[PDB]
RNA sequence: GGCCGCAGGAAGAGGAACGGAGCGAGUCCCCGCGGGCGCGAUUCCCUGAGCUGUGGGACGUGCACCCAGGACUCGCUCACACAUG
C-alpha cells in the first residue's frame, strides 16, 4: 500500500506518496486496519484505549 | 415458566370425564413425571399427567386439563409435549439386575 | 470576590422578572432536521401533539440502531457486501445496505444503511462520490504536467465500459494532480464524479491518452454524498466494539458515537413540518395535502426533492413538492408534495385520519346517501358543496 | 537521533524505553535472531502467545494506525508477560533481520544470550506504569 | 447588588435561567413564595436534607432515628443502606424531600474501600488487573435474609482504581463507582477468588450519593446536635441553615420547566403542566423524561414527565406539556388562579350564555 | 441420581482456598443453578457451584469440592460438566424489553 | 480504622494506608468521630469552636 | 429504472380539561439492619502479645431503634384547573 497522507492546519488530509511530511514527521497509512470478523480482543482494545484517554467516547462530542 | 425446549410425550385418544387419554409415544419409551405440566407444541400448558397405565412398553397416560381448557377441543392423533427433564428411564421402573 | 457572590445569594431576592420584549428562540445549534426551526415559515400553531415518536438523537438503544446509519471506513480485504453482512451479523438485526459498491481492494466512505435507514439506499446509490487514487504508468513520461493534461482532458461526460457489456455516459464533475513519483512511474489523483463512474476504466484511458499506458494500483473513496472521511467516519473496529460495550458493560455511549440516526443524512433537504395528525396519513401512502402543514422552509420549488418531518423532527418521508415557498403561503388548499419514498414506519404515530370537519362532513353526506359510497358526487348535491370542494382525485 | 523520534509517537506507546534500553534491545534481538528464536509480525506473536510461549514483547511506538497492535499489551497482562516499546517501526525491522518495518516482535530466551537478555527482562520488568 | 450579578452566580434551580428557552416573559407576579435558601426555619427543614457523614458503630436507620429526635421531624429517608460499620455519605431527606428517595436511592455511588489478602500476591499491579475485570456489568448473589434465597443478579460497575497496596499486611485500598444496590463486600470476596488468595472487606466508605460527596456541604451528626442546641437555647438560625439545604439541591441536575405564578397552584392540586403556563424550558427536553417544574422563585413546584419535546414546545400554542409524577409543594402557597384566562373564561362564558 | 446427560459447564482455572475457581464455557452464554451438581465427563460428580462472578458474557465460577476430592488434583483447562436442566438462560439476567 | 487521607492542593481527599503525607505531615481518620444522642457537650463545642474562628457559620459561605 | 405478484389504505388531518392530585389501607418490590446509646461502683476493670483509651470488656441497670419510599389494587379528602396584556 502506497498511499499515505499528514493532516493539514484545516484538520483535512493532504495525501502523498512520500514517508515524511514537510514539517520532517512520519506520514501516516491512508488505509483502515485490516479486520476480521472472528476478532475477539474488543475488551483488549477498549482496556487501553480508556487508559490512555483516546477511546472515542472519551473526545470531545461532535457537532450535529 | 415456558421451558427451553419440549419433547413428544404422546398422542390423543378418546376424552374420559372431562380430561384426556393418550396414548405415550415418547423415544427410549421414558415415562413422565406425576404431576408434570403437558404442553402443545406451541409451549402452551394444557394440564398435567394425572394416571399413567398400561403395559411397560405400551402405556397410555390421562392429562388433568387446565382452567380455561376443554376435553372437547382436542382432535385425534394430536401430538403433546414435555418438559424433557420431568421425563424419566424405563430402566428404572424394570427390575435390578 | 467567591464569598461575595456566596453572600449575596443568601441576603438579596432573585427573581425571573416580568418585561414586554418580545420572546426571540435560538435554534441555530438544535441537532439535525431541528437545526434552525426558528426560520421556518409559519403557516399555524395550532395543533395537538400526540408523544409517540422521540427526537431523532435520543431514541431508545433498539430504536436508533433500527433507524440509522454507519459511515464505515472500509478495510481492504473483504467486499462490500461481505462488510454489511459482518455489520448485519455483528449489531444482531435483520437487514443492511449500503450507498455504493466498492471493489474488495478499495476502501474509504461506505455508508452502511441499518434495517429501517435501507429505505434511504437508492438515494446514497445515486449520490456524487469522489476518490484518491495512484494510477502507475507502463513507460515514463515527461514530468506530471503531461498526467495533469490528461486528467484535464476526461473532465466532463466521458464514455466508459465496465472491467472483465454495453457502452456507458459517466460524468467526471473535477479532476486534479496531488503528485506524481518518476522513479516508481506513480501518480496520485483525486476526481470527483458521478455514481458508478468505473476509477479502473479511468486508469486505463489516462495510461492510452498519454501514450504510454498504465492501470489503477489502489483506489480509496473519500466522499459518498453528504457524509466524507473527516465526518463522523468509523472503522469495523469501532462497530464491533461499540457493540461489546453496550453488551458487557451496558454503555450506549460508544454505539451512539458509531452509529448516527438516517436525519443526518436529510440535513441538505429543504423541510416540510407536518401536524403529528397528517403523519400516519402519509405512512400509508396518502398525499400530503395543505391542511397538516405547520411549517415550510424558504426557497421550496417545483419537482424539488423535500424531507417531510415531524414536529419532533423525525424523517417522515422524501417528497417532490408540487406548490413553490410563495405558493403554501397564500393557497387555501391542495397536495403540496407526493411521496417518493415513506422512510418512517407504519403505526410509529397513530391512525387519525376521517376526524376531520370537512373529513366527517363527507363521511355524513355518504352515511346520508347524498354522495355515493366512493365519495363521489350526485344529481341531490347542494351546489356549494359540489362547487367549493375540489375533489383532488379529479 | 532519539529524542527526534519521540515527535512520531503514538498515543498508546508507554512505558517507551530509554535511549540505552532500546540499544540493548536491538543487541539482544540480534542476537535471537542468529538463534531464530524470535517471532515476528502481529499474525505470528498473537498466534505464539496465545498458544502458551513465554518472553519479551518489544513494540514499535512508530505504528499507526493503533488498531493493527493495540491488543497485544493486555493479551500480555493476561499471561504475565513483560512488554516494552522502543520508538521505531523501521529499526525494530533492522534489528529483527528485515528490510521492511515492523510493529511487533517477540524475543524469546536463549542460553546463547541469557546475560544480555536478562539485563534488558529486569530492566523492562523494573519499567514504571504511566 | 443582585443586577451586577451574572445569571451563572444565581442560586439553585435558577442558575444559567437566561440560557433556557423563553416562550413568554410577561406575567403578573404574586407575593406567595420565597427563595428556597429563604424559606422561614420552620418551612426551610421541612422541605430539607442532610448531606451526612455517617459514623462507624450504628445501622443507617439508627441514624436518621437520631436526626429525626432532634430536629423534631415526623419523617425521614436516607438515600440507600450504609451498614453498620461503613461510614460516610448518607443524604438524609426530611418531612416533604422523603418524595425524593426513590432519585437518591436510585442515583449512582462511589465507595472507597479496603481489601484484605488472605495470602501474598506478585504486587499492587496484580490487584489493579483483577478489578479491571470486575468492571462492567456483574453477576451478584443477593445476601440471604429471613431465610429468603433470593436470585442472582446483575449490576454495573463503571469504574474501578487501585490507590494504594501495602505488602507487609496484604492490605489494598480500591475506588469504585457503581449502581446502587451493589455488594462491595460481595465484590471483595470475587476479587480474592479472581486473584486465587482469597480475600475479605476490611473497611468501607461511601464517598458520593448521585450528586452530594463528601467534597462540599457535608456535616457529621455532631453539627447536627449542635445546631439544633444552638437554635433552641440562643434563636439563632445560622447553624442549621448551615447544615440542612434545601430538597432544590438536589434537582439541579434535571430539566427545568419555569411556570407563571397563575399556574402554580393549579399543578399542586394535581392538574396538567400546560402550555399557555410556560414561560421557559429548558433545552433536551424529551418524551417521557422525568423533569422539575418550578416557580419563578426558584422553588420546585413538581417532579413531572415531559409528554412535548423542547421543539416541540416551540411550535405549539396549547396542550399538555407534561403530566405529574410527584407534587412536591403543599396546596394553597399560592392562591387559586386558575379559570381566569382568555380562552378558559369564554369556555364558562359561552356555557352561561 | 446420575443424570441422563452432562453439558460443558466450563474449564478449571486456579484453585482458592480449598475450592477450585472456573472459567464458565457454556453454550448459548447459560448460567448455572446455585448449589448445581458439578461432574467430570465420566458423570462423576467432583462438587457444587458456589459462587457466580465476573461480568456478564465472560464470568467465572466457584466449586466447593466433594467429601473425597482434593483441589490439587485438577490439571489446567481440564473441562467441568453440568446437568443441562439446572442451567438458566442469559435472558432472565437481562433487562426486560 | 485504617483508612486515613490528606488534602492535595486542590481540596481533593488523598485516601492512603500511611501515617504521613509525601509532605511529612500526619494523615487524618478518613472516619468521622463517634456519636452519642444522649451527648450533652453542645455548649463547649460551640464555645471554644467560635474561639478559635473554626464553628462552620464562621467560615466562607458556600456557593450555590 | 421497467414489469409481475402479495399486503395495507382509498386518508382534506379533529378535540383550549383531558381524565388528575394528596392521604389511608391490603399485597408485592425494596430489604446483610437481638445489635446501638447512657449512667452506676472495687480509679468498675483493661495499654492484652486481643480489637481497643478517638475505645474494649464484666455486672447491674435503664433507654431509644427494626423504617422511608415506589408499583399494583380498593377507600377518604381536595379539585376537575388551557393559567387573567
Amino acid at each position: 500500500m502506497f498511499l499515505q497522507y499528514y493532516l493539514n492546519e484545516q484538520g483535512d488530509r493532504v495525501y502523498t506518496l512520500k514517508k515524511f511530511d514537510p514539517m520532517g514527521q512520519q506520514t501516516c497509512s491512508a488505509h483502515p486496519a485490516r479486520f476480521s470478523p472472528d476478532d475477539k480482543y474488543s475488551r483488549h482494545r477498549i482496556t487501553i484505549k480508556k487508559r490512555f484517554k483516546v477511546l472515542m467516547t472519551q473526545q470531545p462530542r461532535p457537532v450535529l | 415458566g415456558p421451558p427451553e425446549r419440549v419433547v413428544l410425550l404422546g398422542e390423543f385418544l378418546h376424552p374420559c370425564e372431562d380430561d384426556i387419554v393418550c396414548k405415550c409415544t415418547t423415544d427410549e419409551n421414558k415415562v413422565p413425571y406425576f404431576n408434570a405440566p403437558v404442553y402443545l407444541e406451541n409451549k402452551e400448558q394444557i394440564g398435567k399427567v394425572d394416571e399413567i397405565f398400561g403395559q411397560l412398553r405400551d402405556f397410555y397416560f390421562s392429562v388433568k386439563l387446565s382452567e380455561n381448557m376443554k376435553a372437547s377441543s382436542f382432535k385425534k392423533l394430536q401430538k403433546f409435549y414435555i418438559d424433557p427433564y420431568k421425563l424419566l428411564p424405563l430402566q428404572r421402573f424394570l427390575p435390578r439386575p | 470576590p467567591e464569598e461575595d457572590v456566596a453572600e449575596i445569594q443568601h441576603a438579596e431576592e432573585f427573581l425571573i422578572k416580568p418585561e414586554s420584549k418580545v420572546a426571540k428562540l435560538d435554534t441555530s445549534q438544535w441537532p439535525l432536521l431541528l437545526k434552525n426551526f426558528d426560520k421556518l415559515n409559519v403557516r399555524t400553531t395550532h395543533y395537538t401533539p400526540l408523544a409517540c415518536g422521540s427526537n431523532p438523537l435520543k431514541r431508545e438503544i433498539g430504536d436508533y440502531i433500527r433507524t440509522g446509519f454507519i459511515n464505515l471506513d472500509k478495510p481492504s480485504n473483504p467486499s462490500s457486501h461481505e462488510v454489511v453482512a459482518w455489520i448485519r451479523r455483528i449489531l444482531r438485526v435483520e437487514k443492511t445496505g449500503h450507498s455504493g459498491t466498492l471493489d474488495p481492494k478499495v476502501t474509504g466512505c461506505l455508508i452502511v444503511c441499518i434495517e429501517r435507514a435501507t429505505r434511504l439506499v437508492k438515494s446514497q446509490q445515486s449520490a456524487g462520490k469522489e476518490y484518491v487514487g495512484i494510477v502507475r504508468l507502463h513507460n515514463a513520461i515527461e514530468g506530471g504536467t503531461q498526467l495533469s493534461r490528461a486528467l484535464e482532458t476526461l473532465t466532463g461526460a466521458l464514455f466508459q465500459r465496465p472491467p472483465l457489456r454495453q457502452l456507458r455516459v459517466r460524468t467526471i464533475y473535477e479532476s486534479k494532480m496531488i503528485e506524481y513519483d518518476p522513479e516508481r512511474r506513480l501518480g496520485i489523483f483525486w476526481v470527483s464524479c458521478e455514481a458508478g463512474t468505473y476509477i479502473r476504466t479511468l486508469c486505463v484511458h489516462l495510461g492510452l491518452l498519454l501514450g504510454v499506458g498504465g492501470q489503477m494500483q489502489e483506489l480509496r473513496r473519500v466522499r459518498s454524498g453528504v457524509m466524507s472521511e473527516k465526518d463522523h467516519m468509523v472503522t469495523m473496529h469501532d462497530v464491533l466494539d461499540a457493540q461489546w460495550l453496550y453488551d458487557n458493560h451496558k454503555d450506549e455511549s460508544y454505539l451512539r458515537r458509531v452509529v448516527y440516526p438516517l436525519e443526518k443524512l436529510l440535513t441538505s433537504h429543504k423541510r416540510l413540518v407536518m401536524k403529528d395528525s397528517a403523519v400516519n396519513a402519509i405512512c400509508y401512502g396518502a398525499k400530503i395535502m395543505l391542511p397538516g402543514v405547520l411549517r415550510y422552509e424558504d426557497g421550496i420549488e417545483v419537482n424539488q426533492e423535500i424531507v417531510v418531518i415531524t414536529t419532533k423532527g423525525e424523517a417522515i418521508c422524501m417528497a417532490i413538492a408540487l406548490m413553490t415557498t410563495a405558493v403554501i403561503s397564500t393557497c387555501d388548499h391542495g397536495i403540496v408534495a407526493k411521496i417518493k419514498r415513506v422512510i418512517m414506519e407504519r403505526d410509529t404515530y397513530p391512525r387519525k385520519w376521517g376526524l376531520g370537519p370537512k373529513a366527517s362532513q363527507k363521511k355524513l353526506m355518504i352515511k346520508q346517501g347524498l354522495l355515493d359510497k366512493h365519495g363521489k358526487p350526485t344529481d341531490s348535491t347542494p351546489a356549494t358543496w359540489k362547487q367549493e370542494y375540489v375533489d383532488y382525485s379529479e | 537521533t532519539y529524542q527526534e523520534l519521540l515527535v512520531n509517537q503514538n498515543p498508546i506507546a508507554q512505558p517507551l524505553a530509554s535511549r540505552r534500553l532500546t540499544r540493548k534491545l536491538y543487541k539482544c534481538i540480534k542476537k535471537a535472531v542468529k538463534q531464530k528464536q524470535i517471532r515476528r509480525g502481529v499474525k505470528e506473536v498473537q498466534k505464539f502467545v496465545n498458544k502458551g510461549e513465554k518472553g519479551i514483547m518489544v513494540l514499535a511506538g512508530d505504528t499507526l494506525p493503533i488498531e493493527v497492535y493495540c491488543h497485544l499489551p493486555v493479551m500480555c497482562e493476561d499471561r504475565n508477560l513483560p512488554y516494552v516499546y522502543i520508538p521505531s517501526k523501521t529499526d525494530l525491522g533492522a534489528a529483527a533481520g528485515s528490510k521492511r518495518p515492523t510493529c511487533v516482535i517477540m524475543v524469546k530466551p536463549h542460553e546463547e544470550y541469557q546475560e544480555a537478555y536478562d539485563e534488558c527482562l529486569e530492566e523492562v520488568q523494573s519499567l514504571p506504569l504511566p
